[PDB]
């Protein structure tokens, strides 16, 4: 059950946006934002 | 994601206020 | 963009003296000075702190929220 | 029996999901809400409809004035979705519920419509937004 979360541009902040819909935000109505950090195991080696 | 409550946020009352 | 943490030649703890320099640039100490006042004798690590340019407050202006 | 009324308790979290959405007038009314009156004692009332109050109040994140004509029997008078608790319908509130419909003499409604209105709000969560309600939210 994952509606695909978005951070707006500017407002940063969070939208749920899911397929065939606009995007904008949900307040204030923008055309740019970002996706969120992945969930995977980013382990680095600090070389 | 229905409702993550987990009880709540304390909820205030009417005659409180 | 930040202060490295260990001069490159040496290896001697650079990161841990860019305020302390800074601070006392401002006070009264010139340059020459506050170096060997902080303990850098060798030529190779004061460069870290002559050289260095900090950028990092140019990239924190662009804050994200608020 | 309480269980079964608990299915169209609108909690206060789900609230917040349709604070600008169209057609509230039509999904909200009709289920019950566990509006605190304040000591824990709790009273279920009746969405008469919908109404808009002059004092603007923040909740959590979002914010709303919009207030709730409520009623519970014969007592009516303005509510806030902030007083609204997330606890569900007990025994005890259930039966004075119950007691409260007989005396007021509105008829209990029938199991069959809470049936068929449950699936409203469920059909309403995963509504696609491709109409022009977007800028009407965010004005
Ligand atoms: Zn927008
Ligand atoms: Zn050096």
């Amino acid at each position: 059950q994952q509606p695909m979360i978005y951070i707006c541009g500017e407002c940063h902040t969070e939208n749920e946006i899911k397929s065939r819909d606009p995007i904008r935000c949900r307040e204030c109505g923008y055309r740019i934002m970002y996706k969120k950090r992945t969930k995977r195991l980013v382990v680095f080696d600090a070389r | 994601t229905s409702t993550y409550g987990r009880y709540g946020s304390q909820t205030p009352m009417y005659g409180s206020g | 963009m930040i202060i490295p943490v260990r001069c490159f030649t040496c290896g001697k703890i650079v990161g841990n003296k860019w305020e302390a320099y800074l601070g006392l640039l401002q006070a009264e100490y010139t340059e020459g000075d506050a170096l060997d006042a902080l303990g850098l004798k060798r030529y190779c690590c004061r460069r870290m702190l002559l050289a260095h340019v900090d950028l990092i407050e140019k990239l924190l202006n662009y804050a994200p929220l608020e | 029996l309480p269980e079964e009324l608990n299915r169209v308790r609108l909690s206060r979290h789900k609230l917040e999901r349709w604070c600008h959405m169209p057609f509230f007038a039509k999904t909200v009314t009709g289920c019950f809400v566990r509006i605190g009156i304040g000591k824990p004692v709790y009273r279920v009332a009746e969405i008469t409809g919908v109404v808009e109050t002059a004092k603007v109040y923040q909740l959590g994140g979002t914010r709303t004035n919009k207030g709730l004509q409520l009623r519970h029997g014969n007592d009516q008078r303005v509510f806030r979705l902030e007083f609204v608790s997330n606890q569900e319908f007990t025994e005890s509130e259930f039966m004075k519920w119950k007691e409260a419909m007989f005396s007021a003499g509105m008829q209990l409604p029938t199991l069959d419509e809470i049936n068929k209105k449950e699936l409203s709000i469920k059909e309403a969560l995963n509504y696609k937004f491709n109409d022009q309600d977007i800028e009407e939210i965010v004005k």
